[PDB]
Order: structure tokens, then C-alpha cells, then sequence
């Protein structure tokens, strides 16, 4: 997270390599994200 | 004379009509169209249903202009029930009304330019267009179908810090909707293809059923918004757009015009917003707060009738033609006394429209055909029904 | 955030403030972690007189009159 | 917020429903209490509506702030009960500060 | 500031406004009803509809040049159960009108397209919807309706959820009709409460 | 033997020894009620029925007045208007919200007249009673926190089911209604005093919780299995019957079952 | 325009589109419906209803929903006359079956009747 | 605590179990039957009582309108815990 | 000078209002003079041109013939008199001031129903 | 009553003539045209029985609004609005039709 971009860039998450165990090194979707950063990630809160 | 299906599959039919053209050369002679493509039987359906169960397909009837028409049937059900608005709720009416003018005045712009071939303003304001989206999904929690213009006033309040965020939107729409103007009004291809093409009488205008832009592009004065003084419309002061030489090329600069009237009927809006409440204080037509209902008993009894059954409406008829920025849109309710709607005529706009674009159309070709259903602006579930 | 050579680049192409007002929400966005906000009780929350005979907006309304005919 | 399954079998969410997606047959639990022995939603109907989020007198079931369910069998988008009921464990963490967030509008 | 003020002057000069077109036509105007909501429902004989809406357009005091609505409701209770409304709407005199006629289903209204060419598709939209014949129509083609349906939809005995339902096969690879079973029944719901509404509007015995 | 009775101006022509709610029946216009059923006797316990008698200053009980002479009953009165919505105010004080735990959702008696002929926002913030549940039996539920203390459930059976049971305790909001004594409320026509009670207050347990009325479908038919043969509204929902009903029917029927 | 002077019973099967089986082995109810007995309203009674014979529902496979053979068995209809009713019947074909209106009788109701000394209409409790 | 059926797969807190000659379990191969490990018939004995010194009570769930309408509850019954109607938590009175 | 633009399209702009006004309104009083007296329509109709013909021969200015006849602009006027004119003739072939020609059944304008 | 053409039932008739000519003249420019998977007599024949199908009704009102329908199918026939789906659902080529003898209707549902 940084301030000097836009809205929408500015909050962003690089993903595992692997979870659950299934390998996403390439294959990338978006459903990864935890419950507790969903509503961070989309900038619902502005706490962390 | 090829009798050629121009089929909904091509994009310019905007996906769901069937025009058949019997046309010698590209010369079209006629153009029969068979709208009919995305017919869903929502005048059926609403009958079944109780009032508030019928509040969604307005949402998606005029779906590129949805809060206009939610604002349509509530105005028709508050008429019936005799159910005043209350004014911070009515600001809250014309403001969404407004965003949701600028939304389908976007879509006019923007599928008029992709139908001609002017791809740009289909990707510059729909930036802007996602900027709304994102008050829309602010507000509802919907980007498109709100529901939030309830019978009663609008339904919840907006967040807070909204309307910082509305009038930096607003300071920065006026540059692009000027941007727009200097890359296609000022410009030799639009001005080469939009003169003396698809004139339209006002006499043909008047007995063709055409409302709203295609009568302020024939010229005579005839906005629902101050001539019939419905909502909170009567405070605000605007210019109305008018056109001169009748052809497609005025209901693009009286759209260009209406970008910048409702921009600065927005800033007023803005400027005049009043404290106040957001649904009406009767529980028999709104429902009532969550922090009176789980303390209060008659805010749950009421919030169990309303939620079940709906509102008790008494009988009779009304038909509350409002200004949608297609035109025409008012909702024809019958009640029996029950909580079911009896029937509803919904006014399609564009419906009108499309049936004089026979006439419009003669003595033109295929891409003047196309050209003039980007201006007419027809987008079919509210069409279609 | 854009520099000032591409930014009076476009300042030439344009004629128009677009640094000063540009199309993309940098900082002009409001907290969105916020005070929760109390919202007023409308005009009818009130103990006394609260009898909805006079209020009545449901009731009101009266059976259309047939005025010349029948 | 200690264990106990919130949804009290009122019958009031799929009067309120416009896709009529809601078949919430219930039963006593066999102790007393009052909870449901079927539920169903329909996400393939499912207007995405808010209309049972503002129904539920005790705030049981939400529409909690996701958009990556889209599947690829229509079985998937079937959800009955222990599909909703896992979804809020899974969700529960995320609704209820928005919930905290937001109830002072609704 | 629940309930909405009324403002009863419109009322009275509509009213005799309402007077006005049910003396000047009294061989088709059955009656002229008035509601509470400023508009008026001139009720009128489906043989002569044509100067009825020829009298509403043309003339300089009534003036109603713009049709906006047509449909049908239908309350299967009469003995001509559809009750066709043209809801017009006038640019100068920023006035409404509505003409409530009848119909049966077998006695057919004479077509208003050669007052106002906006009904060329609201007819067409009336007789798929309805189903009543319409006089000297240029084409009365259906609109709404699949192409091969059988049955105007919009009636009350009409069901709503239809009778043919469209699934394809790899049989014949077309996209066929079957006659419609439920994957889930709609569920009809009593939302008439029992209790007496509005005294207002009470049915005498 | 006829009286001109008016009811907002008609011309009723009725038998005296008669009520104002039979008075009203014969104009259309229902007159509010929870304490009188019309198949058991008059008893004034809940006073909803108030209308007013042409301008004479307290308004009656529209239960136990037999219309004299020329009585104009003004049902829809200012003073009217406000004693329904005052004593709708007066049930709803000290009832408890148990209204999605409760039986009769479209069912209640209570929340039609609450949402035709009650007021908006309630006063009441200070307290609730609640009551003891009882031990009726295994057919009649009984939460009795939310009883109005109606006595239309103590009349049917002290007149028709004959048993004497059910009668009131105490006095005041304290006043609760059923058995003193730990006893089985259990005989023929029992299951008449669940659908008696305008509330749902006391209910069934086979049908407890299973359905809600609005979802159900009701189609009527002839009883079997006892040889009255008396009238069936059976109410389906899904294709599964939830609830047998009595029809009313004044042959055979007259309102109750077994 | 001239009237035409015919006279027969009325079929608008071709106008109407249903198939011949859901008029021939169909069956329709002409009937004020019952007041709901945990109610003592009398306004859902005022209007004629219109219903069809019920057909088969089965559940769902997959889920167990009412899955039904029949779309006419979600109908109900509201009129306000029996003859209406029954012109509405005859005309659209289908075979009727009416139960006449059933209403409540005057019954002499007094509250001094409930306290009287030779009568058994004392009543024991209060 | 999940029990199993005698086929070998879980059953849900509304007692429901396919039975071994059922087709609706062709389905249930290679692709796992969803039920919910917190049982809600288990998760309310694990609570305790909660002490009232009061003859009524009045609970809201929690959070005051996040959790559910305050319905005042009878605590006369010593022998039986009076339990909520909304929640199902249980209240025993102290004296 | 006479407008360029009409304030409209289509309907042209003419020349002589005055002129055309006066005889067309001449000509719609003579077409009425073949009504009969019993109709209403012939004295109603006659009052509202015989008042505005009045105006006409009131004012020689074309803006305040349009204040005075108060029908937005004198070409929409024009055309609307010209429906007025040719209503009148049809209104002649249709003769619609006799009484009513048929009674509706009695449940037909009820409403609820 | 009021008529809509016919003042009798053989005039109705003729007209019906009218459009089973005109049916029977459109056919096999609907079958070569169309690309159909069919010959054109059991099209003809489908005409027929789709004749026969309302072959009861004696009411000149019903059997005008019959014409008028018959016309619209034309008209969606001559100009090919229809399409090698819609124009042969007739057949019934995909749904079994009902048995109706007692005994498979015993054994298929309770009808
Ligand atoms: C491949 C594409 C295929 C596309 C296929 C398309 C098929 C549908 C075509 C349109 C429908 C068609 O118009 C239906 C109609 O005309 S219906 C009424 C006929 N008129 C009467 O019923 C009046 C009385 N007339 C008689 O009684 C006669 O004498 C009769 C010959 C019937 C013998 O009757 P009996 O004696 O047997
Ligand atoms: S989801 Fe809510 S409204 Fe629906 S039955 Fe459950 S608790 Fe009641
Ligand atoms: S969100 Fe879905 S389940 Fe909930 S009420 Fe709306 S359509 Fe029904
Ligand atoms: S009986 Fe009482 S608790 Fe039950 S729904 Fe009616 S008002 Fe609510
Ligand atoms: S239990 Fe029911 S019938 Fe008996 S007094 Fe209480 S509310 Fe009335
Ligand atoms: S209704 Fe008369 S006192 Fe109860
Ligand atoms: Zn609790």
C-alpha cells in the first residue's frame, strides 16, 4: 500500500506461490484472498 | 429487393433487434422492425408480485438509466397512496436522477460515436462512467440495479463523506464533457455525416408518439421536468435544449447541452441540499429503522406487513410521466385494494421511437440507419419488456 | 503524477488545467474508515399528538367522481 | 457471537424475494428451539437484490461483499444450507465489521 | 408532510373540463370519472372511438396532439373483459387525458392509425398482449410474441409461466418446444390480508 | 319488528336484541374485534371495538349495545379512529415481539388490525411482562408472554367443550390465562381452541414451526374418520398438507372440528 | 354495419392458444373461499375466486423443490358475480364445478343473555 | 463431532442421512459433500447459564440492533431454564 | 421582418398570417354554419374562433398575435386551425351531437371489480 | 353481436378456402426455400389437420379471428420472419405425444 497513485492502485497483494496444497505460481485467481484483507483490499476500511 | 435480417447479433442493433430491410441497392427502402427479441412479460410478472417485490424490474426495464425509472413507478405508487416525499428524500431523488441523466446521456454519446465508428468516447467516459459506479455501489451496493428509490422515500442514507467525493467528480466531469465536444462536434466527419439526415417534422414528431430528446431535437419545448413540476424539479432553474434544423446532429449538441444543464442542476443540488430524514414517517408505507424495530413493537409488526404482504394501495388509476432522458416513462398501475399491482403499462420511450423510425429513415443507407439508432438512443429490455 | 515536460505537453495539447484537474482520484477520496453517522428521526417521531387518524395519507383519497354521465 | 446458527425460520425472506429462490421448510431442532431443517437460496436465480438482508429481523442472512463464486456446473450455484452456512463461517469475519459499519444507516 | 397536499383547483377546471368534452360528445362519452389525482377517465363506446380521439387531437381547446399509452386491462368479472385505455397527453396545454373504452375479445375495436401513427406497434403490441381485432390496420403483425405462439399472454387466464418452453436437442439440432413442466413451481402467495382495507372503496351487498 | 338503524347513513331495517357488529355485518363495513368470536358468547375483555353512537360524548363497546332508534354508528370518526388506534396502541404495549417465532405470521389477527387500524411508532420503552409457559398438553402449545388476556379461549371452553379449565388468574398485567393447577388441558375439541385464539399465543405442535400461511395453498374438502362430516381447508405447501382448518360452514360445521 | 343474429355457446379455444388436453381433462372451481379460521376477517370472502384441479408436484431431484406437471395450477382468479363467473367458464370451456355462497346467519347475540336466572346460559366464569 | 453414516458419509445438523440404496449419492463420487462441522444443536450447551436477579429479562443477542429484538423473557420457572426464543441462550434466575 | 427559422422544423413558415388566418377562419366559420343549431360543438367552436378572430382583427403585429391567440407560434396555430377545419368536416360525415348509442352493462365502469 | 367480415358462416368459410389456397400455394416455396428436413405432403398434410384441428367451431366471430391468425402465420410464412425452427414445432417431431387409452394413462401419472 503507498498514496501518490490513483484509487484502486494504491492498495494491491503479490499471492503466494502455493496454498491449500495446490501450486499458484502460474495459475493466479482471485478467490486467495483471507476474509480479514477482503474488506481492506477493496478499500471498504482505511485501517489496516 | 434482398430481404435482409440486420439481425441482433450485429452490434449496432444494440444485440436484440430484428430489422428486416427490403432494400434495393443500399438505398434502404424500408425497414420493418421486429422488436419482440427480449420480450420477458414484466407487465405479467408484476401483477403476481406484491409492490415492492414489483420495485426491481425498474432497475432493469431502461437499464442504462435505472434510478430515473425506479424514480417513475415510486412517483406513481406515492400518487396512488398519497404519500409525500420528504424533501431531503426528494434531494436525494433529483440528485441520483441526475447522476442517472448523466449515466444515460453517456450511453447516448457513447453508443451514437460506436455506432458511427468514434470508438474513443467509448472507453473516455466510460472511465468517467465507472467514477459513477462507484457512487452508485457507495450508495446501494449495486453498480447498476439499486433498488434504493423506494415508495416512501429512498431506502437507506448515503455514507458518509459522499458528497465531498460527488463534487470532486462534478469539478472534474465539466473538462471531459468539453473534451468530448471539441474531439466531435467541431470536427469535418460527424458534421459531414449528420447534416441534412433524418430530419424529422414536428408535426411528424408530435403524431409519431415522440417525447423527451427527439422533441427537443425537433425543437419545440417540452422537458417533463418544468413544464410538469413532478418531484423537486420546480426549485431548481435550468435551460432547456432545443434544436434547429431538426436532424441527428441537434440531438447531439441537445445532449451536449443537457450534459452541462444537469451538471449544473447537480452543482445546485450540491449547493441546496437540506438536513433532513430519509424515508417517510408513515410505517404503513415505508419501513422503519432497524434501531426503533428492534426495541419498538408496531416498527416490527409494520416491517412484517410491509416485508410480507406490502403495502395495502387503494384503487384506482394513474400514470406518472416523468423525464426520462430517453423521453417519455411513466407507469400506467391499476390497483384492486389488494397488495398486487392489477396490471402496469410501463412507457418505453424508445418504443414510439422505434415505430417512426420508418419514416426517419427513408431515403437513406445503412450506416445512416445505424447512425440514427445511436441517436435515437434504443437500448430494448424497457422496449421489449 | 505526471512530470512537468509531458504535463505542458499536454497543457499544449489541450489549453486546459488537467494537472490541476485531472480525470483520476488521487487524494480527493474520503476516509473510509469513518464515525458512525446518527441519523435523524423524521418529523413523526414524536409522543404526543402522534395519532395516525390525522396523518392518514392512505384514507384520504376518495372514490373517482362520475361527474356528468351515468 | 457463541456458536447458534441465527436464522429463526420467520418465512418472511422469500415473501420479500422477487426471484421466488428461497424454499426454507423448517422444523423444531428436538430442543426446544426454532431453526431450519431446509433452507435453499437460489444463486442462479438470486437477484442480488439486498431485499433479505433488510427482511431479516435478526440479521441472519447477510449479502456478505463477494464477487468470486463465479463456477462452472450449475450444481455449484445450487446453495441449500451447509454451502450457506460455511459461507458465512468462511465470510463471517469479513460481514460483521461492515455490518458494525453500516447498521447506523439501515 | 406525510401525506402529499392537494391542490383542488386543478381538480375543479379539469372536472369541468371533463364536463366540458361529455356534453359536446354525448353519442359516444359513457361517462367522464374524475379522480382525486388531477387526471381525467373518459369512459366511452368502442364503435366510435376514431371521433373521440379525432376530437382530442384536432381541436384547438382539447388539443391533445401526443398519444403516449394503450393497452388493455383485463378484469374477466365483465362481459367484455378488456378494458382498452389511451392515456394522451397534451404539449401546449400541459395536460393529461385518458379514454378508458371496452372490449370483448370476439368484438373488435376500429384502429386509431389514421388519427395518430404512434399506435402503428401499440395495437399490434395490444393484439398480441390481448387479442382483440383491430379495423383497417396497415399490418397487424405481432410484435411481442414468438413467432408460432399460440395464445395472447397477457390475459387473465392466461398462466405466467406459459405452455411451451424452448430446450434444444441433438436429435434433430433445432431449438424444439415441449409443453412446460416446472424445475421449481412458483409459489403462489395469499397476500390478501383478510381484513377490511380502505372503508372508502367497500363493495355494497 | 324492525329498527331503522343507520351506519354512516343507511337504512338498515334490523331485529332488536341484535349487536352493532351484526348491525355493521348487514351494511359490510367489519367492525375490529378480538374478544368476540361470533359463534361464542359476548364478553367485552379487549375493547377494539369502540365506534361511536351519534353525538353522545363516550364512545360504546359495539359488542353489547342493541341499537334503540335511529342510532347513527359513526365507524369511521375522528373519536372512532382514535380509541381503534389507541387501544391497538394499549395491545401492543405489553405485548412481546416474538412475531418470526410465532405460528401466525398471516395467520395473527392481531397484526391486520395493528397494520390496517393502528398507529405508526409506538411509546412504549419501559418494560415488558413476560409469563410462565404451561403444560396444556401435547397439541396446544402455549407461550402465553404475548396473550392479550382476550378470555375468547375461557368461554369456548366453559360453553361449548364443556371442560373449565382454562380460567384467569390474578389481576392486572399479572394476569395470566390456563390451568392453575399442573393440569392436561386434554378432551375432544381441543384443537378448536388454537384457531379461537386471535393471537398466536397458543398454537399447535404438530404444526409448530413447519409452514406459514401466505406460503401454503388452501383447497377445501369434506371430513372423513368421524362421521359428521364436517368441512376441511386443507393448506398445502410444496405438495405436503401442513394444517387441517375448519370451513365455516352453519350447517355440519359451525366453525369448530374435532 | 348490420348485427348478426347468432346464438350459441361460446368457445374462445382457438383465441386462447391452450392446448386440448388442458381443457378436456381439466376441471375448474367456481367458489366464494373460505375465511381463514385463525382469522375473523370477512374481506378475503367478498370476491368469486376461480381455481383449477390440482396435478401432480413432485420434488426435484437434485433438490427437492415442487417440481409441477401443470403451469395452470399456480392460477387463481377473482371475480365478483356467480353468473359472471359462470359466462367466464362457459365462455373460455372448461368443465365447472360451483359451491354457492355461503354467509353467516343472523343469530340473536346479547350480553344479558349471558346472565339470566332460569336459562342455562349463565356462564361460570368471567 | 461429526457423526457418519453407515455408508460412510456425514450427516447435517437436520438429521439428514442418504440411505444405502439411493441413486442421489451418484453425485456424492469424487466430489465432497459439504456439511458444516459447528453444529448449532452443539454450540448452545457449551455456554453457561446466565444469572438474572430479576424476575424478567431482557436479552438482545449481542451488539444491541446487530443482534436480535429484545424480547423480555420470564425467569419464574426455577426447575426449567428459561431459555430465549431468538437466540436459544439460556438464563437461570440467582435466587 | 419575418422570422427565418420558424422556431420549429417542417412546419414552414408563410408569408401572410394575417391573410391565411382570417380566411381560414372564415372558412371554419363556414363550414359550421352546415351544423345544426342543437349542436353544441357549433356554438362552443363558434365562440372560440369568433373570440380569436376578434383578436385578429385587434392586432396587426405577428408577436402579439401569438401573446393574444397564446398558441406558442402563428404557423402552429395555422396548423392546428387546419385540424380544427378538417375535424369540423369530419365531425359533419360523422355527426356525433345525437344522444348515446349504446348503455354499457353496469359492471363495466366499476372499479374495484 | 357485432361481426368483423362475415354476416354468416359460409362467406367465413369461403374465406377459410381462401386461406387454405393460399396456405397450399406457400408450402413448397417454404420447403425448398427453407432448407427443410421434410417432403412437402405431410407438410400439406400438417396444414390439413392444423384445418382440422379447429374443424368444430360453427361461430363466425371465432372462425374470423381464426382467419386473421391464419394470416398472420402466412405473412410470417411468405416472408420468412419464421425460420426453419419456428415454422415445424408442429410436428411434433421431439415431445412423445400423450396415450389415451385408460390403462398408460393409468400408468404414467394420476390425470
Ligand atoms: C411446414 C410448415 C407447416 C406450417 C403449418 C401451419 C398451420 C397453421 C395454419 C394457420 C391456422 C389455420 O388457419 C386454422 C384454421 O383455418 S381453423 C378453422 C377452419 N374453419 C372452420 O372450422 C369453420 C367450419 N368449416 C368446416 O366445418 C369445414 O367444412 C371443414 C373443412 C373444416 C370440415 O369440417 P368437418 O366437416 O370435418
Ligand atoms: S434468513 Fe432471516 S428472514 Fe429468512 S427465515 Fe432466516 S432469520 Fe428469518
Ligand atoms: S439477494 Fe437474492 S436471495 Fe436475497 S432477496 Fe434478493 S434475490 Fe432473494
Ligand atoms: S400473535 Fe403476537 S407475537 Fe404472534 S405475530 Fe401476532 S402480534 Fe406477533
Ligand atoms: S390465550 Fe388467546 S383466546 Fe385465550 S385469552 Fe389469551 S389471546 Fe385470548
Ligand atoms: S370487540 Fe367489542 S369489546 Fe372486544
Ligand atoms: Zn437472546
Amino acid at each position: 500500500e503507498d498514496n501518490k497513485q490513483f484509487f484502486g492502485r494504491h492498495r494491491w497483494v503479490i499471492y503466494t506461490t502455493e496454498m491449500n496444497g495446490k501450486n499458484t505460481f502460474w495459475d493466479v485467481d482471485g478467490s486467495m484472498v483471507p476474509p480479514e484483507w477482503h474488506r481492506w483490499l477493496h478499500c471498504m476500511t482505511d485501517d489496516p | 429487393n434482398m430481404t435482409l435480417n440486420f439481425g441482433p447479433q450485429h452490434p449496432a442493433a444494440h444485440g436484440v433487434l430484428r430489422l428486416v430491410l427490403e432494400l434495393s441497392g443500399e438505398m434502404v427502402r424500408k425497414c420493418d422492425p421486429h422488436i419482440g427479441l427480449l420480450h420477458r412479460g414484466t407487465e405479467k410478472l408484476i401483477e403476481y408480485k406484491t409492490y415492492l417485490q414489483a420495485l426491481p424490474y425498474f432497475d432493469r426495464l431502461d437499464y442504462v438509466s435505472m434510478m430515473c425509472n425506479e424514480q417513475a413507478y415510486s412517483i406513481a405508487v406515492e400518487k396512488l397512496l398519497n404519500i409525500q416525499p420528504p424533501p431531503r428524500a426528494q434531494w436525494i431523488r433529483v440528485l441520483f436522477g441526475e447522476i442517472t441523466r448523466i449515466l444515460n446521456h453517456i450511453m447516448a454519446v457513447t453508443t451514437h460515436a460506436l455506432d458511427i465508428g468514434a470508438m474513443t468516447p467509448f472507453f473516455w467516459m466510460f472511465e468517467e462512467r465507472e467514477k459513477m459506479f462507484e457512487f452508485y455501489e457507495r450508495v446501494s451496493g449495486a453498480r447498476m440495479h439499486a433498488a434504493y428509490i423506494r415508495p416512501g422515500g429512498v431506502h437507506q442514507d448515503l455514507p458518509l463523506g459522499l458528497l465531498d467525493d460527488i463534487y470532486e467528480f462534478s469539478k472534474n466531469f465539466s473538462l471531459r464533457i468539453d473534451e468530448v465536444e471539441e474531439m466531435l462536434t467541431n470536427n469535418r466527419i460527424w458534421r459531414n455525416r449528420t447534416v441534412d439526415i433524418g430530419v424529422v417534422t414536428a408535426e411528424d414528431a408530435l403524431n409519431y408518439g415522440f417525447s423527451g430528446v427527439m422533441l427537443r431535437g425537433s425543437g419545440i419545448q417540452w422537458d417533463l421536468r418544468k413544464t410538469q413540476p413532478y418531484d423537486v424539479y420546480d426549485q431548481v432553474e435550468f435551460d432547456v435544449p432545443i434544436g434547429s434544423r431538426g436532424d441527428c446532429y441537434d440531438r447531439y449538441l441537445c445532449r451536449v447541452e443537457e450534459m452541462r444543464q444537469s451538471l449544473r442542476i447537480i452543482e445546485q443540488c450540491l449547493n441546496k441540499m437540506p438536513p433532513g430524514e430519509i424515508k417517510v414517517d408513515d410505517a404503513k408505507v415505508s419501513p422503519p429503522k432497524r434501531a426503533e424495530m428492534k426495541t419498538s413493537m408496531e416498527s416490527l409488526i409494520h416491517h412484517f406487513k410491509l416485508y410480507t404482504e406490502g403495502y395495502q394501495v387503494p384503487p384506482g388509476a394513474t400514470y406518472t410521466a416523468i423525464e426520462a432522458p430517453k423521453g417519455e416513462f411513466g407507469v400506467y398501475l391499476v390497483s384492486d385494494g389488494s397488495s398486487r399491482p392489477y396490471r402496469c403499462k410501463i412507457k418505453a420511450p424508445g418504443f414510439a421511437h422505434l415505430a417512426g423510425l420508418d419514416k426517419m429513415s427513408k431515403g437513406h443507407m445503412l450506416a445512416d440507419v445505424v447512425a440514427i439508432i445511436g441517436t435515437q438512443d434504443i437500448v430494448f429490455g424497457e422496449i421489449d419488456r | 503524477s505526471a512530470t512537468r515536460v509531458i504535463q505542458k505537453l499536454r497543457n499544449w495539447a489541450s489549453g486546459q488545467d488537467l494537472q490541476a484537474k485531472l480525470q483520476l482520484r488521487y487524494q480527493e477520496i474520503a476516509k473510509r474508515t469513518q464515525p458512525p453517522p446518527k441519523l435523524p428521526v423524521g418529523p413523526s417521531h414524536k409522543l404526543s399528538n402522534n395519532y395516525y387518524c390525522t396523518r392518514d395519507g392512505r384514507r384520504e383519497v376518495v372514490p373517482p367522481s362520475i361527474i356528468m354521465s351515468s | 457471537p457463541s456458536g447458534e446458527e441465527r436464522c429463526i425460520a420467520c418465512k418472511l425472506c422469500e415473501a420479500i424475494c422477487p426471484a421466488q429462490a428461497i424454499t426454507i421448510e423448517a422444523e423444531p431442532r428436538a430442543d426446544g428451539s426454532r431453526r431450519t431443517t431446509r433452507y435453499d437460496i437460489d444463486m442462479t436465480k438470486c437477484i442480488y437484490c439486498g431485499f433479505c438482508q433488510e427482511a431479516c429481523p435478526v440479521d441472519a442472512i447477510v449479502e456478505g461483499p463477494n464477487f468470486e463464486f463465479s463456477t462452472e456446473t450449475h450444481e455449484e450455484l445450487l446453495y441449500n444450507k451447509e454451502k450457506l452456512l460455511n459461507n458465512g463461517d468462511k465470510w463471517e469475519a469479513e460481514i460483521a465489521a461492515n455490518i458494525q459499519a453500516d447498521y447506523l444507516y439501515r | 408532510p406525510t401525506v402529499r397536499p392537494r391542490s383542488d383547483v386543478t381538480h375543479k377546471q379539469l372536472s369541468a373540463f371533463g364536463e366540458y368534452v361529455a356534453e359536446i360528445l354525448p353519442k359516444y362519452v359513457q361517462q367522464v370519472q374524475v379522480s382525486c389525482l388531477d387526471e381525467l377517465e373518459i369512459c366511452i363506446h368502442p364503435d366510435g372511438v376514431i371521433p373521440t380521439l379525432t376530437f382530442l387531437r384536432d381541436h384547438t381547446n382539447a388539443q391533445f396532439k401526443s398519444l403516449a399509452d394503450l393497452t388493455a386491462v383485463d378484469v374477466p368479472t365483465r362481459q367484455n373483459r378488456f378494458e382498452i385505455v389511451y392515456n394522451l397527453l397534451s404539449l401546449r396545454f400541459n395536460s393529461r387525458i385518458r379514454v378508458k373504452t371496452y372490449a370483448d375479445e370476439l368484438t373488435p375495436i376500429d384502429s386509431i392509425v389514421s388519427v395518430h401513427i404512434a399506435a402503428n406497434w401499440y395495437e399490434r403490441e395490444v393484439w398480441d398482449m390481448f387479442g382483440v381485432f383491430f379495423f383497417n390496420h396497415p399490418d397487424l403483425r405481432r410484435i411481442l410474441t414468438d413467432y408460432g405462439f399460440e395464445g395472447h399472454p397477457f390475459r387473465k387466464d392466461f398462466p405466467l409461466t406459459g405452455y411451451v418452453e424452448l430446450r434444444y436437442d441433438d436429435e434433430v439440432k433445432r431449438v424444439v418446444a415441449e409443453p412446460v413442466e416446472l424445475a421449481q413451481e412458483f409459489r403462489k402467495f395469499d397476500l390478501n390480508s383478510p381484513w377490511e382495507a380502505f372503508p372508502a372503496y367497500r363493495q355494497p351487498p | 319488528n324492525l329498527i331503522e338503524v343507520f351506519v354512516d347513513g343507511q337504512s338498515v331495517m334490523v331485529e332488536p336484541g341484535t349487536t352493532v357488529l351484526q348491525a355493521c355485518e348487514k351494511v359490510g363495513m367489519q367492525i375490529p374485534r378480538f374478544c368476540y368470536h361470533e359463534r361464542l358468547s359476548v364478553a367485552g375483555n379487549c375493547r377494539m371495538c369502540l365506534v361511536e353512537i351519534e353525538k353522545a360524548p363516550k364512545v360504546v363497546a359495539a359488542c353489547a349495545m342493541p341499537v334503540m332508534k335511529g342510532w347513527n354508528i359513526l365507524t369511521n370518526s375522528e373519536k372512532s379512529k382514535k380509541a381503534r388506534e389507541g387501544v391497538m396502541e394499549f395491545l401492543l404495549a405489553n405485548h412481546p415481539l416474538d412475531c418470526p417465532i410465532c405460528d401466525q405470521g398471516g395467520e395473527c389477527d392481531l397484526q391486520d388490525q395493528s397494520m390496517m387500524f393502528g398507529s405508526d411508532r409506538s411509546r412504549f420503552l419501559e418494560g415488558k411482562r413476560a409469563v410462565e409457559d404451561k403444560n396444556i398438553g401435547p397439541l396446544v402449545k402455549t407461550i402465553m408472554t404475548r396473550c392479550i388476556q382476550c378470555t375468547r379461549c375461557i368461554r369456548f371452553a366453559s360453553e361449548i367443550a364443556g371442560v373449565d379449565d382454562l380460567g384467569t388468574t390474578g389481576r392486572g398485567n399479572d394476569m395470566q390465562v390456563g390451568t392453575y393447577i399442573e393440569k392436561m388441558f386434554m378432551s375432544e375439541l381441543s384443537g378448536n381452541v388454537i384457531d379461537i385464539c386471535p393471537v398466536g399465543a397458543l398454537t399447535s405442535k404438530p404444526y409448530a414451526f413447519t409452514a406459514r400461511p401466505w406460503e401454503t395453498r388452501k383447497t377445501e374438502s369434506i371430513d372423513v374418520m368421524d362421521a359428521v362430516g364436517s368441512n376441511i381447508v386443507v393448506s398445502t405447501r410444496t405438495g405436503e398438507v401442513m394444517r387441517i382448518l375448519p370451513r365455516m360452514h352453519e350447517d355440519i360445521n359451525e366453525e369448530w372440528i374435532s | 354495419t348490420q348485427l348478426i343474429t347468432v346464438d350459441e355457446k361460446l368457445d374462445i379455444t382457438t383465441l386462447t392458444g391452450v392446448p386440448e388436453e388442458h381443457i378436456k381433462t381439466r376441471k375448474v372451481r367456481i367458489f366464494v373461499p373460505a375465511r381463514n379460521n385463525m382469522q375473523s376477517g370477512v374481506n378475503n370472502t367478498k370476491k368469486w375466486k376461480m381455481e383449477f384441479d390440482t396435478r401432480e408436484r413432485w420434488e426435484n431431484p437434485l433438490m427437492g423443490w415442487a417440481s409441477t406437471a401443470d403451469p395452470l395450477s399456480n392460477m387463481v382468479l377473482t371475480f365478483s358475480a356467480k353468473e359472471d363467473a359462470i359466462a367466464f367458464a362457459e365462455k373460455n370451456g372448461w368443465s365447472y364445478d360451483v359451491e354457492e355462497k355461503k354467509v353467516p346467519k343472523p343469530k340473536s347475540k346479547s350480553y344479558g343473555a349471558n346472565f339470566s336466572w332460569n336459562k342455562r346460559t349463565r356462564v361460570s366464569t368471567k | 463431532g461429526v457423526q457418519v453414516s453407515p455408508s460412510g458419509e456425514k450427516i447435517t445438523h437436520t438429521g439428514q442421512v442418504y440411505d444405502e440404496k439411493d441413486y442421489r449419492r451418484v453425485r456424492f463420487v469424487d466430489r465432497q459433500k459439504e456439511v458444516n462441522e459447528n453444529f448449532a444443536i452443539d454450540l448452545i450447551a457449551q455456554q453457561p447459564v446466565n444469572e438474572v436477579e430479576h424476575r424478567i429479562i431482557a436479552c438482545d443477542g449481542g451488539g444491541g440492533a446487530l443482534g436480535h429484538p429484545k424480547v423480555y423473557i420470564n425467569l419464574d420457572k426455577e426447575t426449567k431454564t428459561g431459555t430465549c426464543g431468538y437466540c436459544g441462550l439460556q438464563f437461570k434466575q440467582h435466587h | 421582418l419575418l422570422k427565418k427559422t420558424t422556431g420549429l422544423v417542417g412546419l414552414a413558415v408563410c408569408d401572410t398570417p394575417h391573410e391565411r388566418l382570417t380566411i381560414l377562419y372564415t372558412k371554419t366559420l363556414d363550414i359550421l354554419k352546415h351544423f345544426p343549431k342543437h349542436a353544441a360543438y357549433r356554438k362552443y367552436t363558434e365562440q372560440i374562433t369568433n373570440e380569436k378572430l376578434d383578436m385578429v382583427k385587434a392586432e396587426p403585429d405577428v408577436k402579439k398575435l401569438e401573446a393574444l391567440l397564446q398558441g406558442g407560434e402563428v404557423e402552429e396555430v395555422i396548423l392546428q386551425a387546419e385540424k380544427e377545419l378538417s375535424l369540423a368536416r369530419k365531425m359533419l360525415k360523422w355527426k356525433p351531437w345525437e344522444p348515446l348509442v349504446e348503455e354499457p352493462p353496469a359492471n363495466q365502469w366499476k372499479w374495484p371489480i | 353481436v357485432k361481426p368483423i367480415f362475415s354476416r354468416d358462416l359460409n362467406e367465413a368459410k369461403r374465406r377459410v378456402r381462401e386461406l387454405y389456397r393460399a396456405w397450399y400455394r406457400e408450402v413448397p416455396n417454404t420447403v425448398h426455400l427453407m432448407q427443410l428436413d421434410i417432403t412437402v405432403k405431410q407438410g400439406r398434410d400438417k396444414v390439413r389437420e392444423m384445418f382440422m384441428k379447429n374443424a368444430h367451431v360453427t361461430d363466425p366471430r371465432v372462425v374470423d379471428l381464426l382467419v386473421i391468425k391464419g394470416k398472420m402465420e402466412l405473412q410470417e410464412t411468405i416472408k420468412v420472419w419464421k425460420q426453419r425452427t419456428h415454422v415445424m414445432r408442429f410436428f411434433h417431431e421431439t415431445e412423445t405425444p400423450r396415450p389415451k387409452d385408460f390403462l398408460s394413462k393409468f400408468y404414467m401419472g394420476h390425470d
